[PDB]
């Protein structure tokens, strides 16, 4: 549990030993460059690739450094490597060009993930048997987006058109967004596929198709290098009501995540200056994404100054996530900011302090914030910070899966159902991708209670653990059978309990058991 | 030598006594959280009332 | 054909006006009008709420005097109340908070101007003083019977809307008659003014007056409560003399619902007033 | 592994030590809620009532 | 005539509305509201109230603007909907008593009966009770000064009859009830010294300032009773009260025996179940 005051020096002095040896190792330069993130520690290894004249060894370090461990440090190292070389000349050019591409991973993932799919008629037929026209209509298409993610399988949605556009509401927006979750990584078939739906009059009666086209396009071009953002500014400049603003703000902000461009900041501010709660919520969600690591001076004070001067709540949660996601790596900085903003009279901003401190203290590097996290989880009378409290606890304690259920086992069966639900989200996020049974043996008391909240979060938390698990290792028959009885027992259950039930069933079937999640 | 087995040996034994203090804090957390489950179950019971 | 997820904002103004109007909520039918401002589609805020004079006819469209309504509204317009009417409220004592045919007819007639037409029915007559849970009512379109009833998004708050779970009125008359969620709002001026006002409402004038009253009543009046307290203590100890026989015979199962412990703990808490006020007398005697 | 158990175990020392003031907060707050709900269900019992058999 | 009054928090929350419907104009002066109540009984009971547009002048203090038609129309309609409450007086939100208040109150002294005056604070930072009932009666002065309107302080209490307690308790969900015992007693016994410290310390500084730097007679006659009552406790030698300390300390001994003995009775079930449960669960576990 280092404080980063000496770890970076110990690493930057222990990386000088392998360069003097007979051969350089990759595990130490990776495990150091994932923490120190210093430009002076990469300028040597990026220029030694030409001196060593070894092509095969650079592909691994380039693949994983360009893969993860940085976004803006990659945005700087791409031009640092762009400056090196010509403004073996013929080989270094194709090397430097082909290493920063990053689309080869999308091609191979699209290839094996295009030839490894496994679909069954029992799941989708069961969804059509349990589908309702009001609530779970979005659950069926979000589960279909989960199972058909990456495989671009629109043939399931090509069966009939009377099951999707039968109701003019947000269900079509979630259907087109779910379509954006189905296919991803397409520079021509995406925009062409969206334009081919109604290229007749250029006037859709339902704007949710256009808003879902912009939001879905932002889902497709997430973190891509061939962004169409330049065209998305001329398309967002068009005057439209709550669909180009909302869907265009979400898609444009997601596509411009990490760029820290002042242009999207300006047009985003003039997009939120209309005092509307929905386009301001999307403006906050986009501003938090695009401001990753920027830490603008007047932006935080402008948002917190914009918070208390309005009565809407969606603007307060949108700016809450907006000022929450912007805070990354400010452990030594946001102490007075979060400590000062913790005593605010607004419960929404009180949740924004914990959501903000969640990503700031990732890595279990601060045992102090938990004092006020659990202290406001138990002491405060409003259930908003109580159910929104322990998400930061799981986000900081995601390292150890065993230590979480020992301290959240009391929160499994808490006083109010809100701490039970937020604690269910905590068990869902802390034990995800692992095999710890300390939450699984506690899932049985969570799944039976007169309150539908703890049942919904219990089915979601149970759905986040059973993924990527074999039956011969652990007896999962209990939660498989009790999870399968919810879609047949939906007649005697609540309307939202079946929503979270089939929505929880779409988690295991996501991608046909091929794709998973990792923290 | 005679340090890792003797000096670090008594340091490890002192670490075992620290594990005894963490067993007092441990079982204090256990019985305090079980009594916490009793009060939570009673106040939750009158909440069911 | 479009619907959103609306939520009615309720401040302490309309709440306390519905509490005084509930004190004046005689069995006779009463009338009221809610005011506010419409900022967007899916939010509604009430600020101004007043009462209406009673009539022998009761709740009806004929009882609403347009020259009196528009007169009082104009007198609110010449003052610092630039808010238009947002709905009308009333009381339904005894027979439940549901709406009769006359109420849905005057609601249908009064909803021609405002598309929202918030309706609230307060009934503090049979409601206990423990909870003041109130519910807002809505009118559904008669042409929506073919399509879904309520295509309202954000189905999370319906769990909070499931608190009025009476098995006769909500789903006993839920056809063509639904409801909407209710939330509150409180700024720092109401929080500190009303909080310090209630703490002061439970405190003294100078806050030092009634302390010595009990500090010196411990020697005059509380002595009787201490002797009687010891009479209950001994009155339980006379059975606690018999307890070690049963506890010395069976030791299996519990048959007496009395605990004999927490009551004596409470007796000790009432007995600690002498200890806590002894230092108070030490301060009054000292300085 | 042998000498790493000390400093690795210190993280468990802090993780178990941080629960002290937490369980203090729960045991001091949940009884205040216990008397809140206790007096709330106590004040429901009112003197004006009907007598049956 | 009137010994005490009863003021409901509804009118003070209507002052919260006075601070809400301002509109951010920059005036925030002493907006005068028409106080309503029940003058029939000897005790005064405020149920609700309303306001009237009131504006003064910047330089000249003697400028005051009221309305008779608005008062007779709001009072006429309010009496038509509820005839159990009538006009009693008024109240201003200003923290300072200006000279023009005799002319402002004089209108409701002529047209209305004897009006009570209530001075409150625009900012709820004062720890003391915000409501002070000031009766508008003329008193004869001993020094020979001409008879003028005098504002005598009448004690006030903030209580709710049936519903406002429930509404306030539901809207707060943070305040606690009486709850006799450890916490509600020890909090008063901790913060009471500040509750008297801010009052006395806040008063005797400006008092001592106006002692030497004072003119325009402030009724120095009452200062003799002030220092007289202050000198009515001349540091008693505590000689006679020793036996009283033996009595209160003997009651302390009674609380000692009750605590030790009763807790010793409570130790029975714990110090028995700790053995009979652990040894039987242990011997029967395997
Ligand atoms: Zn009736």
């Amino acid at each position: 549990m280092q404080n980063k005051q000496f770890r970076n020096k110990v690493l930057r002095v222990l990386v000088k030993i392998y360069m003097n040896l007979e051969k350089p190792d990759f595990i130490n330069v990776c495990q150091c460059l994932i923490f120190l993130d210093d430009p002076q520690a990469v300028s040597d290894i990026l220029e030694k690739l030409v001196k060593e004249d070894n092509l095969l060894m650079a592909y691994q370090i380039c693949f994983d450094l360009y893969e993860s461990a940085s976004q803006q440090f990659l945005s700087s190292v791409i031009q640092n490597l762009r400056t090196v070389g010509t403004p073996e000349p013929k080989d270094q050019t194709l090397k430097m060009i082909k290493i920063l591409s990053g689309e080869m991973a999308i091609e191979l993932h699209l290839q094996f993930l295009i030839r490894n799919n496994n679909t069954d008629l029992m799941i989708l037929k069961n969804t059509k048997d349990a589908v309702r026209n009001s609530v779970c209509h979005t659950a069926t298409v979000i589960a279909n987006s989960f199972m058909h993610c990456g495989t671009t399988s629109d043939q399931f949605l090509r069966d009939n058109l009377e099951w999707l556009a039968r109701a003019t509401n947000w269900a079509k927006f979630t259907a087109t967004a779910s379509l954006g979750v189905i296919h991803k990584g397409h520079e021509k078939e995406a925009l062409q596929l969206m334009a081919t739906y109604l290229p007749k009059d250029t006037s859709p009666g339902s704007a949710y198709q256009e808003g879902g086209g912009l939001y879905a396009l932002g889902l497709i071009h997430a973190n891509h290098g061939g962004d169409i953002i330049d065209y998305l500014l001329n398309q967002l400049k068009n005057a439209s009501n709550d669909i180009v603003r909302h869907g265009g703000s979400l898609g444009l902000g997601l596509a411009a995540m990490g760029t820290a461009r002042q242009d999207v900041y300006d047009l985003l501010k003039t997009n939120l200056y209309q005092d509307d709660a929905v386009t301001g919520e999307a403006a906050g969600l986009a501003l938090g994404l695009v401001m990753l690591g920027s830490k603008n001076a007047q932006a935080i004070e402008d948002m917190v100054g914009y918070a208390q001067e309005t009565q809407h709540e969606k603007i307060l949660r949108g700016l809450a996530v907006g000022i929450a996601l912007v805070m990354y790596g400010r452990m030594e900085e946001a102490d007075a900011l979060i400590e000062s903003l913790c005593r605010d009279k607004d419960p929404i901003l009180r949740r924004s302090g914990m959501y903000t401190v969640a990503m700031a203290y990732c890595g279990s590097g601060n045992n102090k914030a938990i004092r006020r996290l659990l202290h406001v989880a138990v002491s405060d009378v409003n259930d908003d910070v109580r159910r929104a409290a322990v998400e930061s606890l799981g986000f900081i304690l995601f390292r150890t899966p065993e230590q979480c259920p020992s301290v959240v086992s009391l929160l499994s069966e808490s006083y109010n159902p809100h701490v039970r639900y937020g604690a269910a989200m905590a068990l869902g996020i802390c034990c995800a991708g692992t095999g710890n049974k300390e939450a699984i043996n506690l899932l049985e008391p969570m799944t039976n209670d007169p309150v539908n909240y703890v049942r919904q979060g219990a089915l979601i938390a149970s759905a986040l653990i059973m993924i990527q698990q074999t039956e011969i290792t652990c007896p999962k028959v209990n939660q498989f059978r009790q999870l399968y009885s919810k879609v047949i027992n939906d007649k005697h259950d609540d309307v939202m309990a079946k929503f979270g039930a089939i929505l929880a069933q779409g988690i295991l079937d996501a991608g046909g058991h091929n794709v998973t999640i990792s923290l | 030598l005679e340090e890792g087995k003797a000096g670090s040996g008594l340091r490890q034994y002192y670490l075992s006594k620290i594990e005894e203090l963490q067993l007092i804090v441990n079982d204090k957390s256990q019985n305090l959280r079980r009594l916490q489950a009793q009060r939570n179950e009673l106040n939750a019971k009158v909440r069911l009332l | 054909a479009v619907d959103t997820a609306e939520q009615v904002y309720i401040s302490s103004l309309a709440l306390l006006k519905m509490l005084k109007h509930g004190r004046a909520g005689v069995p006779m039918e009463v009338m009221g009008l809610m005011l506010g401002e419409f900022v967007d589609d899916y939010t509604v805020r009430v600020i101004d709420v007043f009462a209406m004079p009673q009539s022998g006819t009761g709740v009806s469209v004929e009882a609403v005097d347009p020259v009196f309504q528009a007169k009082m509204l104009d007198m609110l317009k010449q003052t610092g109340r630039p808010e238009m009417v947002v709905g009308w409220y009333h009381s339904h004592p005894g027979f439940g908070c549901w709406l009769s045919g006359v109420d849905i007819n005057t609601q249908q007639s009064f909803e021609a101007l405002s598309e929202r037409a918030v309706a609230v029915v307060v009934d503090p007559i049979q409601s206990v003083k423990g909870k003041v849970v109130i519910d807002a009512f809505r009118l559904i379109n008669a042409n929506m019977m073919v399509l879904g009833h309520e295509p309202r998004q954000t189905t999370s708050n319906l769990g909070h809307l499931n608190k009025p779970s009476i098995q006769a009125l909500i789903h006993g008359l839920n056809r063509h008659y639904y409801s909407i969620t209710i939330n509150y709002r409180k700024n720092e001026l109401e929080q500190k003014m009303l909080l310090n006002l209630h703490k002061k409402s439970w405190m003294e004038g100078l806050t030092l007056q009634d302390y010595s009253e009990h500090c010196k009543h411990n020697e005059s009046v509380v002595k009787e409560m201490l002797e009687l307290a010891k009479n209950y203590n001994k009155a339980v100890e006379e059975e606690d003399k018999m307890t070690p026989e049963q506890l010395a015979i069976k030791n299996v199962g519990k048959q007496d619902p009395k605990r004999h412990l927490e009551e004596h703990v409470d007796v000790l808490m009432t007995s600690n007033i002498v200890q806590c006020l002894a230092a108070m007398l030490d301060t009054v005697v000292f300085k | 592994d042998l000498y790493s158990r000390y400093k690795k175990l210190q993280q468990e020392l802090e993780f178990l030590e941080v629960q002290e003031e937490y369980i203090k907060d729960e045991q001091k707050n949940l009884k205040k809620e216990f008397l809140h709900a206790q007096e709330e269900v106590k004040r429901i019992q009112s003197i004006p009532l009907v007598i049956g058999q | 005539a009137v010994q005490k009054v009863v003021v409901h928090p509804l009118v003070l929350l209507s002052v919260v509305d006075h601070f809400n419907r301002i509109g951010k104009v920059g005036n925030q002066k002493r907006v005068v509201g028409v106080l309503l109540g029940s003058w029939q009984k000897k005790v005064l009971d405020v149920s609700n109230s309303f306001a009237v547009p009131f504006d003064e002048d910047d330089k000249d203090d003697s400028v005051w603007f009221l309305d008779h038609d608005y008062l007779e129309n709001m009072y006429g309609m309010f009496k038509k909907v509820n005839a159990r409450e009538r006009i009693v007086g008024w109240y201003h939100t200003g923290p300072k008593l200006h000279k023009n208040d005799i002319a402002i109150n004089e209108l409701m002294k002529r047209y209305c009966p004897n009006s009570v005056l209530v001075i409150i604070d625009v900012k709820p930072k004062d720890l003391g009770l915000p409501t002070e009932a000031y009766i508008s009666v003329e008193e004869v002065h001993d020094d020979g000064t001409p008879t003028s309107k005098t504002f005598e302080h009448v004690t006030s209490e903030i209580g709710a009859e049936e519903a406002e307690e429930v509404g306030v308790e539901h809207l707060l969900r943070d305040i606690k009830d009486t709850t006799v015992g450890t916490l509600s007693q020890r909090i008063t016994n901790q913060v009471h010294g500040l509750k008297g410290l801010n009052s006395k310390l806040l008063d005797i500084r400006s008092y001592l300032e106006k002692v030497a730097t004072g003119k325009l007679p402030i009724n120095h006659q009452i200062i003799y009773q002030l220092q007289d009552v202050f000198n009515l406790l001349p540091d008693v030698s505590l000689q006679e009260f020793v036996k009283a300390f033996y009595l209160k300390t003997n009651d302390q001994m009674v609380v000692v025996y009750l605590a030790s003995l009763i807790r010793s009775v409570v130790a029975l079930h714990n110090l028995i179940n700790n053995k009979i449960a652990n040894r039987d669960a242990e011997k029967k576990e395997g």
